[PDB]
């Protein structure tokens, strides 16, 4: 389970999510349960066509008690999970940011840990969780010598947007993304440790 | 000593290889299988990297302790210890 | 080493006694499959085996895989002035003791 | 081991040494907790030998 | 007893003709051997039975 | 009821008696050699087993191969009859003269010319054959070797089923393995395809090949009309006829060929009637007529797959499919129909020696019999002689490479007969011919509901190869064909019957098998009406007293022999017992052994049957005793006399000795033990000795399983071991010339080879201390050479001209001890020598270890320790009597561990120890009813044996405490819950609470000390790689885990790291300053350039990439 986390693929159980805050009309299809949530501003319905295996989870209430089913109409906070599970990171990290994901991450090791009992302090998490999450694809180069869709940390793409915005040239479209532990230390800076 | 601000990989040139070894191999010939020896530039020969002994020429006559930087006529090797060996290269003239 | 040594020594003998293209052209090919072996076996092609039908291990073998020597040098050397032996509980010891 | 480092001849064959001649020992205390100033204990120490 | 000497025989682990148990049983049944020594220098016996 | 004549008598707490005795515990291993080879006793045996053909192993392969023949038909070859002859030399000369324990056979082959009409025969020499010597070994080039059995899978047929995830539908699939041909696999799918696939090719319907034999459509309907999905089937496919049909099977099976009638005909009976290509083992053959009840009433002669096993085969699949219970053939009885177990004993067979020889002789006869007909055929018709055409050289290299590098030839650990007898009886799994460690699944590690009987449970190997390393049961024997069988004895009408029978897992299942610990009636009465049962698989439930049929032997029918010998069982933990069990397997004979005070009653039997204890054959009359040899007086007049050997290496090391235990003028009975090997004591397995032990926390010194000695125990030789060692040198010529030996040196004072006697070795009986020169040697200079004038010209000038360097074996770092002996082989004596060598010398080193501190100690519970300290036996604590202890163990292991049975093995060693007397006076106690009458009175130092599954009860130990003898001062020292009241050797004041006391039988593990502790400062360094050497004799230094780098980084320390990777392992020029430096008063100066670096530049130079180093 910790080597799934940390890896950060799709989830085994991936659990549906709540992409949208708004009034949940969910129609409980016995074979696969279809999920739609009314806007509350405005706006259209997320369609999820999950199977039915499972057991709805609770609803987000005033009580917000984990007996309740999951009742149709309600209301739901945006990224909350609407069934038990696990929720990819890269949609909450899209739909939430990147602080979102990272506090969801540093619990759910530490509440995995904690299950076997032993007790470790959460700097040792966040230290590495600062390094995985360092990176941002960029969807288009523009005014930019590198490819399109090639990873770039953010302090250089910080420093090359600033730059070509400065002299007038257009800004790089790039956005924050995170990896596994085996991708995140591919990419490095010295060469020889990368040829080690 | 064991100053290293830096490290540059550059690649190298033809006048780059002349530069670096020591001499030309010629022929494909190992040490001999009788005498136990390298062949006259051989894959081995002392002529190219070093002797295969310590402070001692090919012809034994500077074959004495006391004599280093110092290239035998006689035979045309150098005489140094035998780790010389080890860091000494050659190369091969294409055609 | 052998094979490239022997290979140009070959060229260098046919080109100077004379012969049309055809042969040197070949010899040329032969010339530069033996270098490419060289500077790496397998890269492309039937790797060389001489024994066993074994492929050989080529001058870029030296850096990569378990042996290469890159690896190598950060599994460890061993070490002067060392000693292992049993251990035996002592409770006449200070904590800073052994 | 303590005639090896001597360096005799061949024939020397070394045996370990046990002087000893005592065998076992041992001890019971006859004790009088009375009230009286009396309170004292007798020893009573058995010793056997070779 | 501090060490022995046996003729014929250059060291322990090996055996002599005649005898039912080699050298290693005879060096451990002698070990029970008991003397008293009223001179403090090495002094010297004999055992010859045929 | 001592079998055996003169053993020493122990009374046990015997309650139920087993009907037979424990069979040869080497019986299987020497049974399948001499089937192999074939002998009268042999054949005796199979003809009182019943078996109609006796056929032996040389005789079967060497006869299903002729007679060989060319295809011209106008040549045969025929030769059969093979027999051996005697020996060459004693196995005593053969393992001390370096050759090969053998014997010749001798082949009677006749020469017959077809058109011509001649014959000519004759006896043909082929090789030696490595007989089996009596006890189950061989001796190869003088080293002890034991093949161990192996478990394959049976070639047959197993019905496969697995359920579909979606479909939720049985899917039937039967899958056949014979021992070399094609596979075939009939599934029935979601899609009704009910195919084959034959050598892994597409599902074709097998409808297809069926009419390809020219089966017609009519019977096709008929006899599948009960079968609904494959009547669909046939309806549903569309090639039609036999031509076709053979001619698609052919294309599917080799496309792009010729497709004609005669080609898929041919192949037809090619791949399913050749035998030679395609083979199946009787015993294959007769499983799958035992299966499917056809061909049960002939013995099987023709080995080959036959038309009716594949439409029966087929017609049992669709029936299962149909969800049949039970399917029935014309020709077979009726039989049940149900999905097989690859894990059930029915089905893994069991190959011994015999088969494993067998198969590789017959590899070589394949390749002899190649070369014979080949050259046959090309060579002279007329004067052609089988002398000239047989090779003897293929089949004698097969056996050779088979009895070295094959992995099931292992040299016998022989630590103590008891491993090696474990060892004989061991039963891999893995190794050629089976599964590999990554691909074997973990469920085949686990137990079966069939392994009771047939192999242990609880012996194992603790590493990773558990489950693949097994051992046969007690009472387990080897059936002719490889299933092992297990004794039962059969109620007949609820009455137990005395006579037994044998009976292997398939007939085991389908009978009802009793529990032997059931109460049973003197007249064989059942006297409870429910009595437990073990059923089909995994079931146990009680039944009436009247349908049982089968019931066990012994309650010990189920443990092993090394596990058999472990008192308490039913007390320990499987992780406990097993470790035990592992833990008996590794102690070092001592110098003085005795037999254990408590302990089961396989021991004496376990030790005759181990071979390392000498018996008489006849009984006669003992004349004269000596400790070297003994010579026993015949009844009929033939003296005969026994060598035994003093003093030997053992094959691991230690040492063994045989010391007789008989008097001069005795009537020794056949059968009565003569002498005593290591690790024994009146014919008597004893592997430790008895220590008073003591259960009590001290001082911390035994903190977590440490543990405290007295030095009465080391100044005793109670624990004192004798270990030899081994080193050999030889002088092999070169090209630049001949080593010899010699007693002069170059350049060595006279004090160092003042050893050396004249012929260039040292004196027998000379003490040698570490680094001391054992024998020297000269090793001549190179120059310039020519191999035909240099010859001549030393041979007659320039003799002895030449330098010559000194390469003399020392002995390695960390050994000692006297020289007690001196093997020289030479090749002017005729003595046979490896070639290109002249002279190889061995010397034997014996050393006397006592125990020390950092030895391991250990029960024979599985509880290991280690000697934390040796107190004074001034300072132990005593009895109140004034008997100091001898150990004591820690008590907050015991109830963690869960191994309560050694405090009650501790509790009946006391009693037994001390004597007890039962109170009888007034009538037997209630408690006391069960005891044999023969055991209420016993003697001090008495000797008991509980038998495992069954001995003293609680309330029997609970009696027995309460009525020890008193000691000879007229006191009871124990209580009678078993504590005693101490006094502190330190304090000198008692304890304010008993202890408990007692004696264990306490052993010693191999682990010694003095191999592990080792130092180094500076030593050689090795020439390629320019690091110290490593290992321990190689006075090398130890190695450095990356681990150990991280670890440092993570303290932030760095020149500690920067010295660690090079001033002290690479660096030359660094190694020579900071030596000196050291050496005087100056700073250590700064590390330089690590070799690794300088040679990983000078290398990566040669790619063509210029490295530079920017030094700005
Ligand atoms: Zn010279």
């Amino acid at each position: 389970r910790v080597q799934e986390l940390f890896e950060a693929r799709v989830p085994r159980g991936k659990a549906p999510i709540a992409d949208v805050t708004g009034r949940v009309r969910l129609e409980d299809g016995e074979r696969f349960y279809k999920i739609t949530i009314v806007p509350d501003d405005g706006g259209e319905e997320v369609v999820y066509d999950k199977i039915s295996k499972r057991q709805r989870l609770r609803v987000f209430k005033h009580e917000d008690g984990s007996e309740r089913v999951l009742s149709d109409g309600d209301h739901v906070e945006v990224g909350q999970q609407l069934m038990e599970g696990s929720a990819d990171p890269h949609e909450v990290l899209r739909v939430q940011g990147p602080r979102e994901v990272q506090i969801h991450l540093v619990r759910e090791v530490q509440e995995v840990y904690r299950a076997q009992g032993v007790s470790i302090h959460d700097k040792h998490i966040e230290v590495i969780v600062r390094q995985m999450l360092r990176r941002v694809t960029i969807i288009d180069s523009g005014s930019t010598e590198f490819l399109p869709g090639s990873l770039i940390d953010r302090a250089e793409f910080e420093a090359e947007n600033r730059r070509v915005v400065a002299e007038g040239g257009e800004p790089a479209a790039g956005r924050p993304v995170l990896m596994g532990i085996t991708k995140a230390s591919l990419a490095t800076d010295s060469w020889l440790s990368a040829a080690s | 000593v064991n100053f290293f601000d830096e490290l540059r990989i550059g690649l190298a040139t033809a006048e780059d290889i002349r530069q670096w070894s020591y001499g030309e191999v010629k022929k494909p010939e190992t040490i001999n299988y009788r005498t136990l020896k390298p062949e006259k530039d051989g894959l081995f020969c002392e002529k190219i990297f070093g002797p295969t002994r310590d402070w001692e020429c090919y012809c034994g006559k500077y074959k004495r302790v006391r004599f280093k930087g110092i290239i035998c006529e006689r035979c045309g090797v150098e005489v140094t210890r035998a780790k010389v060996r080890r860091e000494r290269m050659g190369h091969i003239e294409l055609a | 080493y052998r094979r490239v040594i022997n290979r140009n020594n070959r060229l260098k003998r046919l080109i100077d006694l004379g012969a049309p293209e055809i042969i040197v052209n070949n010899e040329k090919r032969m010339l530069q499959e033996s270098v490419d072996a060289l500077f790496d076996n397998g890269r492309r092609g039937r790797p060389v085996t001489g024994p066993g039908n074994r492929p050989l291990k080529s001058l870029s073998d030296l850096l990569k895989g378990k042996q290469g020597r890159f690896r190598q040098n950060l599994l460890g050397k061993r070490v002067d002035y060392s000693g292992r032996s049993v251990i035996v509980v002592g409770p006449q010891l200070k904590l800073h003791q052994c | 081991v303590q005639n090896r480092a001597s360096g005799a001849e061949i024939g020397r064959i070394p045996v370990d040494s046990i002087y000893s001649p005592v065998l076992k020992v041992t001890y019971k205390v006859d004790a009088t907790r009375v009230e009286q100033r009396t309170d004292f204990d007798k020893l009573i120490l058995d010793v056997e030998t070779k | 007893v501090t060490s022995i000497r046996i003729d014929g025989v250059l060291h322990e682990f090996t055996t002599v003709p005649g005898v039912k148990e080699d050298v290693t049983e005879i060096i451990l049944n002698l070990k029970s051997l008991v003397v008293s020594s009223e001179e403090d220098e090495p002094v010297t016996m004999y055992l010859r039975k045929q | 009821n001592n079998s055996v004549p003169g053993a020493p008598n122990r009374v046990s707490f015997a309650k139920l008696r087993e009907p037979l005795e424990v069979p040869g515990l080497l019986d299987v291993q020497t049974d399948s050699f001499e089937w192999l080879i074939g002998s009268p006793r042999w054949r005796e045996s199979a003809a009182e087993r019943g078996d109609v053909n006796p056929v032996g192993g040389l005789e079967e392969v060497l006869y299903e191969l002729s007679p060989i023949e060319d295809f011209s038909g106008s040549m045969s070859l025929s030769f059969s009859d093979p027999r051996f002859d005697d020996v060459k030399a004693p196995v005593d000369e053969c393992k001390d003269k370096d050759m090969t324990y053998a014997a010749p056979l001798f082949v009677t082959a006749e020469f017959i010319n077809n058109n011509t009409g001649e014959i000519k025969s004759q006896t043909v020499f082929m090789g030696d054959f490595p007989m089996m010597t009596e006890k189950g070994t061989f001796i190869i080039n003088g080293t002890e070797r034991v093949v161990v059995s192996q478990l394959v899978r049976s070639p047959g047929v197993y019905f496969d089923e697995t359920i579909d995830k979606s479909t939720d539908k049985t899917l039937h699939s039967v899958k056949v393995i014979p021992s070399r041909g094609a596979w075939l696999e009939f599934d029935v799918d979601k899609r009704d395809t009910v195919g084959v696939r034959i050598d892994r090719k597409r599902r074709q319907p097998v409808t297809v090949l069926l009419k390809a034999l020219g089966w017609t459509s009519e019977q096709i309907v008929e006899r599948f009309g009960f079968s609904e999905i494959m009547r669909s089937t046939l309806e549903k496919d569309n090639t039609v006829g036999t031509d076709e049909a053979l001619l698609d099977i052919y294309r599917k099976l080799r496309p792009g060929e010729p497709p004609t009638k005669e080609s898929a005909q041919t192949l037809l009976e090619n791949l399913f009637f050749k035998e030679k290509r395609y083979d199946l083992a009787r015993v294959g053959r007769y499983k799958v007529n035992k299966k499917l009840g056809l061909h049960v009433g002939e013995p099987i002669t023709s080995s080959t797959l036959t038309e009716e096993d594949v439409v029966a085969t087929i017609e049992y699949l669709v029936r299962l499919h149909e969800g049949q219970t039970t399917m029935t053939v014309p020709g077979g009885v009726e039989v049940p129909v149900e999905t097989d177990d690859i894990d059930h004993f029915g089905n893994r067979r069991l190959r011994t020696v015999g088969e494993l020889i067998q198969n590789q002789i017959r590899v070589g006869m394949s390749r002899m019999e190649r070369v014979v007909r080949e050259r046959m055929t090309t060579q002279d018709v007329e004067a052609i002689t089988p002398q000239t055409l047989i090779n003897i050289r293929p089949v004698v290299a097969a056996i050779k490479e088979f009895f070295g590098t094959s992995q099931l030839s292992q040299f016998m650990d022989q630590n103590n007969p008891l491993s090696g007898l474990t060892h004989k009886r061991r039963l891999s799994a893995l190794g050629p011919g089976g599964l590999s460690r990554e691909r074997a699944g973990l469920e085949v590690r686990d137990v079966h509901p069939s392994h009771y009987g047939r192999m242990c449970p609880i012996e194992t190997p603790e590493g990773p190869n558990i489950g693949l390393i097994g051992s046969l049961s007690v009472y387990a024997r080897v059936n002719p064909f490889g299933f092992i069988e297990t004794p039962y004895r059969k109620v007949v009408d609820g009455v137990v019957s005395d006579e037994i029978v044998y009976l292997t897992a398939d007939e085991e299942d389908r009978h009802v098998v009793a529990q032997a610990n059931s109460p049973i009636d003197a007249d064989g009465r059942f006297v409870e009406p429910r009595v437990l049962v073990r059923r089909k698989a995994g079931e146990v439930e009680y039944v009436p007293s009247s349908e049982v049929d089968y019931m066990d032997v012994s309650p010990r029918q189920m443990v092993s022999v090394a596990t058999a010998m472990i008192p308490f069982l039913e007390h320990d933990d499987a992780n406990r017992a097993l470790m035990g069990a592992n833990m008996q397997r590794q102690a070092v004979p001592l110098v003085r052994s005795e037999a254990p005070l408590v302990g089961t009653g396989m021991e004496l039997r376990a030790a005759i049957d181990a071979g390392d204890v000498v018996v008489a054959e006849e009984s006669g009359v003992i004349e004269e005793v000596s400790a070297d040899y003994i010579t026993v007086m015949h009844d009929n007049g033939t003296r005969r006399t026994y060598r035994m050997r003093k003093f030997a290496r053992s094959n691991h090391g230690t040492c063994a000795n045989q010391c007789p235990i008989v008097d001069a003028g005795d009537r020794v009975e056949a059968g009565q033990v003569i002498a005593d090997g290591p690790c024994t004591d009146d014919g008597e397995m004893a592997l430790g000795k008895n220590l008073l032990v003591a259960i009590m926390p001290w001082e911390g010194h035994n903190y977590e399983d440490a543990i405290i000695l007295s030095n009465r125990l080391v100044e005793e030789d109670v624990l004192t071991s004798i270990h030899i060692e081994e080193h050999e040198i030889d002088a092999r010529d070169t090209k630049l010339g001949a080593e010899e030996i010699t007693r002069d040196i170059p350049n060595i004072s006279d004090e160092v080879l003042a050893d050396l006697d004249e012929r260039g070795i040292v004196r027998i009986g000379a003490e040698v201390r570490d680094g001391d020169i054992l024998v020297g040697k000269v090793t001549p200079k190179g120059e310039t050479e020519l191999t035909p004038e240099e010859r001549l010209l030393r041979a007659i000038f320039g003799e002895k001209a030449r330098e010559v360097r000194d390469t003399s074996l020392k002995v390695p770092h960390g050994e000692s001890g006297k020289v007690i002996g001196i093997r020289v082989f030479s090749r002017e004596d005729e003595d046979e020598l490896p070639a290109g060598v002249n002279e190889l010398v061995r010397v034997y080193v014996a050393q006397k270890r006592k125990i020390s501190d950092g030895d391991k100690l250990a029960g024979r519970h599985g509880n290991k320790g280690v000697i934390g300290k040796i107190l004074p036996v001034e300072d132990m604590p005593f009895l109140a009597d004034g008997t100091p202890v001898d150990i004591i163990l820690n008590t907050h292991g015991v109830p963690r561990r869960m191994n309560i049975g050694q405090i009650l093995e501790t509790h009946l060693g006391w009693c037994a120890h001390s004597g007890w007397k039962v109170d009888a006076a007034k009538g037997v106690p209630d408690w006391a009813a069960r005891l044999p009458d023969e055991l209420l009175e016993a003697q001090p130092n008495a000797i008991v044996s509980t038998p495992v599954f069954d001995g003293a009860q609680e309330a029997e130990l609970q009696g027995l405490l309460s009525c020890t003898l008193p000691n000879r001062d007229g006191d009871v020292l124990v209580d009678a819950d078993g504590k005693a009241m101490l006094f502190d050797g330190r304090s000198g004041e008692p304890f304010p609470y008993p202890v408990t006391v007692g004696y264990m039988y306490i052993m010693k593990l191999h682990h010694l000390v003095d191999d592990k502790i080792h130092a180094r400062s500076t030593g050689p360094y090795s020439m390629i790689t320019q690091q110290p050497l490593g290992g321990k004799a190689q006075f090398g230094g130890q190695r450095f885990g990356e681990m150990e780098c991280w670890a440092m980084q993570a303290y932030g320390a760095a020149y500690t790291l920067q010295e660690l990777l090079t001033i002290k392992s690479d660096d030359t020029v660094g190694r020579v300053k900071v030596y000196e430096a050291i050496v005087k008063g100056e700073n250590i100066p700064e590390p330089g350039i690590p070799e690794s670096f300088k040679v990983l530049l000078k290398e990566l130079q040669s790619l063509c990439l210029n490295v530079e180093v920017l030094s700005s």
